[PDB]
């Protein structure tokens, strides 16, 4: 069905994105996994460092951590919603990665 | 600064009022302004 | 067969469309206020015991017995006048006959899935009737429409003296509503002999009843409008009688939206104030809104929620008499409905500010970075 064929391309999509932000994505793995989080709710944060640097040379390893205080819990909803919401993350990732180019290609816009 | 910034939409609104264009886009503003103020929590903003 | 009892319950408003009908009949002033508006009078009579809601029966029993000697006495024309009335003193007498306890001394005071979902949300929605949300704001509303925005003048004790000073100070909300209820039939009793009877042309802004249909037909809305209110009301005051903070805001979605639908006003009531003056001021441009733009400024140079709330009795005070002088300038308008927002919104906010006061992380993730 032509609804089928979308969704598979869309899947195909979203990796080719993933191939050009593949480089960004290892960097923020090493680095945006140990920063960027905004999850923990209710009151204030305990443990304030301890919470977000060190949680959890281009490709490191298990040098900071395991998954202690759950790796996926980024990879829950966003690999729960692996088409619609994920082509759109993949979208970003790459704008993120070559936002250089993004300048460039409105400038001459 | 927030503050500040909200001060100037005041005024703006309140010199608008003393007239002799309008206030809608900049109500909008307020009420952006004014989200933010408030959601400058210490607390799921210190997060 | 339910509608037996539903059928013996069944005689208050049949007995306003009888009235309906012998209202714009017979006597133009006397026939309407004895039938439809002493029983509409009678109405504010059980809620003004505020105990007694469909229990008076006393002078409830002898508004029939009115009635009967009305028709005794007179009620084409005299068939006419017959017909009419005891077509409505057929139905009173029958309440006096029988079953006049279903109504007045009986509710008292003292399918499948999609049908299960329909009479949930049918209490839901009169559990918001019996809150606040309608015992009040959809009143008032209806009321300075029907006020301000029509006949001016001499409706300012149904607004202005009531209303303006019963938001801000709930205590006495309750009892402004049956005192309106009062004061409205008075008003339309009073316009019933219009006033073109030997005009010789005291001064309160007189407008004069001139239109019959037209003229009578804005008043009895709100009348109608606080009985359907006071319905709902002692409906679920029976239903009580007899027959999540916080916590669910970190669930889901479902969560948040429960929290805010309950709690909106509880915290935002402040901000929306403060975009209510926004409102009257733009919706305006006069010199009179610079005194809301002043109080706006001053409201907002006090910057500590704490400081605001000493600055709230003395603004909810201005708003209220902002909107007295208003009504008292055309007299002796639109204008005046957003000036009645700002004051209901911010009479909501004094009574929360120092009295109850004292995936979705993907969403908390736009909002909260």
């Amino acid at each position: 069905f032509l609804w089928m064929l979308g969704q598979a391309l869309v899947d195909e999509l979203t990796r080719w994105l993933q191939e050009f932000t593949r480089h960004h994505g290892t960097m923020s793995d090493v680095l945006r996994a140990e920063r960027y989080l905004l999850t923990q709710e209710l009151l204030q944060g305990g443990e304030v460092h301890r919470g977000v640097l060190d949680q959890l040379a281009s490709e490191l390893l298990l040098d900071r951590r395991l998954r202690i205080p759950e790796l996926e819990e980024a990879e829950l909803f966003a690999e729960g919603q692996g088409r619609a919401l994920r082509l759109l993350r993949a979208v970003y990732q790459c704008v993120a990665a070559h936002s250089e180019l993004l300048c460039y290609f409105i400038i001459i816009l | 600064l927030w503050d500040c910034l909200i001060l100037y939409n005041v005024t703006v609104i309140i010199s608008k009022n003393m007239l002799s264009a309008g206030i809608i886009w900049d109500s909008v503003c307020f009420f952006f302004l004014l989200l933010q103020r408030r959601v400058f929590l210490s607390h799921y903003y210190l997060h | 067969e339910l509608v037996k009892g539903v059928y013996a319950k069944y005689w208050i408003y049949v007995c306003a469309g009888m009235f309906i009908v012998v209202s714009f009949a017979g006597r133009l002033v006397v026939y309407k206020i004895v039938y439809m508006f002493l029983f509409l009078l009678c109405l504010t009579l059980f809620q003004v015991y505020y105990s007694l809601w469909r229990k008076l029966l006393k002078a409830f029993w002898w508004l029939v017995v009115a009635y009967t000697m009305l028709v005794l006495i007179a009620v084409s024309e005299l068939f006419s006048s017959i017909l009419v009335p005891g077509f409505f003193l057929l139905a009173c007498i029958l309440q006096l006959h029988y079953f006049h306890r279903p109504f007045m001394q009986l509710t008292d005071m003292e399918l499948e899935l999609a049908a299960g979902f329909s009479d949930v949300l049918s209490r839901v929605q009169v559990f918001l009737r019996r809150l606040l949300e309608l015992h009040v704001f959809k009143l008032v509303a209806l009321y300075t429409v029907w006020v301000a925005l029509k006949e001016v003048s001499v409706m300012n004790l149904l607004l202005v003296v009531l209303w303006a000073f019963a938001l801000p100070y709930p205590r006495f909300r309750p009892m402004a509503s049956c005192l309106s209820t009062v004061w409205t039939c008075v008003i339309i009793v009073c316009k019933m002999l219009y006033q073109l009877k030997v005009v010789n042309p005291n001064w309160f802004g007189v407008r004069k009843g001139f239109p019959n249909l037209g003229y009578i037909q804005n008043h009895l809305q709100v009348l109608l409008l606080l009985v359907f209110e006071a319905i709902v009301y002692r409906r679920q005051e029976h239903y009580r009688r007899q027959h999540g903070t916080r916590q669910q805001l970190d669930q889901d979605l479902l969560g948040c939206l429960k929290y805010f639908i309950n709690f909106f006003f509880y915290k935002f009531g402040l901000e929306i104030c403060f975009l209510m003056a926004v409102n009257v001021i733009g919706q305006r441009m006069n010199f009179l809104v610079t005194l809301h733009g002043c109080w706006l400024v001053a409201i907002l140079t006090r910057r500590h929620r704490q400081a605001i709330a000493r600055l709230w009795p003395n603004y909810c005070l201005f708003l209220a008499l902002f909107l007295l002088y208003q009504y008292l300038l055309c007299l002796g308008s639109t204008n005046l409905i957003s000036d009645f927002l700002l004051l209901l919104c911010a009479s909501q906010q004094w009574q929360v500010f120092s009295a109850e006061r004292t995936y979705l992380d993907m969403l908390k993730v736009a909002v909260f970075r």
